[PDB]
């Protein structure tokens, strides 16, 4: 039949889960944004509409620190790139507290991966 | 509610008329046991504010940990996080305060005794001491536990009432400090000879002094003391 695409956790006929799809195109509309590793580091940079005149410039700035070494910058709903990197916050002082040193990359993004693969589940 | 376990002795300070100077040997002792020997208990947060924290020494690591979280937070999504919305002295100390008293209403208090030196933004000093108890005062000059007994009435000799800050040079305070170190290594029996010194001037920003030592000591009259009493040798 039809439907699979209005409830969220519900796999399509061909095993699809159109409401995560249907989220893409949200960020497919959004500004486009970049990441470039390099050498020693990596660079973030993201465009910002010029809505008008009336937008404060360098004010409403996009591009988000988690911790003190890790940058975000992210396409889309805004507000659910911030919801995000609140977690992200929270889920790297946690990990602070407990081991000490500043969390690694590669188990910060599983963080952000593992709470954004959840909002998939129901 | 607790007991303190290895613990901090004296943090002595007092402000001058360009900042303040705040000091506190490095000693973390167990009981009559001088424990251990490199701990730094001045805490810098950023460059206009030093933490001086005396009590139980586990709980001094975890108001450590605080600050340091406070100086991470107050950078997210803060464009003058290194300006205008830096961290200000009084804002440190305000935290602190809060948590303390916190503590001690829930029957589980941070066995400290704290005091919080600085410099505001525009260029006043700031001293304030909190502890325990989540009781909190300013003066001219402040110390905790022995150097309240032994340093206060030295440095209160050179800046007796508030009118006495614009007449104090860094030279005299860092002075008056250093001797009131050695006055507390005289008579303190939990302190120790090494300490760490701070100054937090509104025009050379924050100097911190580290692997300090009382000099110039007075033992040679000890050798003409023999007896208790009516001995002659």
């Amino acid at each position: 039949g039809t439907g699979y695409d209005l409830s969220n956790s519900v796999f399509s006929p061909d095993g699809r889960n159109f409401q995560v799809e249907y989220a893409v195109k949200a960020v497919e509309n959004g500004t486009t944004s970049i990441g470039i590793k390099c050498n020693d580091g990596v660079v973030f940079a993201v465009e910002k509409l010029i809505t008008s005149k009336l937008l404060v410039p360098q004010k409403n700035v996009k591009i988000q620190v988690v911790d003190r070494h890790i940058g975000c910058v992210y396409s889309g709903l805004i507000p659910d790139g911030r919801h995000l990197v609140n977690r992200g916050r929270e889920e790297a002082a946690s990990f602070k507290k407990l081991y000490k040193t500043p969390i690694p990359i590669p188990a910060f993004a599983d963080r952000l991966g593992q709470y954004v693969q959840a909002h998939t589940l129901y | 509610t607790q007991q303190p376990i290895v613990t901090g002795t004296s943090v002595i300070s007092m402000k001058y008329d360009n900042g303040v100077i705040i000091a506190a040997d490095n000693l973390g002792s167990y009981g009559s046991l001088l424990r251990f020997n490199g701990v730094e208990r001045l805490i810098p947060v950023g460059d206009n504010t030093v933490v001086g924290i005396s009590g139980d020494i586990s709980d001094m690591q975890h108001i450590e940990r605080l600050l340091k979280d406070l100086v991470t937070e107050n950078a997210y999504d803060n464009p003058l996080a290194d300006a205008e919305e830096a961290l200000e002295p009084s804002y440190i100390f305000e935290y602190l305060a809060t948590v303390m008293y916190q503590r001690r209403s829930k029957m589980n208090p941070l066995w400290n005794a704290i005091i919080v030196a600085g410099v505001q933004s525009n260029g006043d000093q700031f001293l304030r001491y909190v502890n325990l108890l989540g009781v909190t005062y300013s003066s001219p000059t402040l110390a905790t536990g022995f150097g309240a007994h032994m340093a206060n009435p030295l440095l209160r000799k050179v800046v007796d009432r508030e009118s006495d800050i614009p007449k104090t040079t860094v030279q005299v305070a860092e002075e008056a400090i250093v001797n009131a170190m050695r006055v507390l290594y005289y008579r303190d029996a939990r302190s120790s000879r090494n300490f760490s010194l701070a100054i937090i001037d509104k025009n050379t920003g924050l100097t911190f002094k580290k692997n300090l030592q009382v000099e110039n000591m007075k033992w040679d009259f000890a050798k003409d003391i023999k007896g208790y009493g009516t001995q002659k040798i």
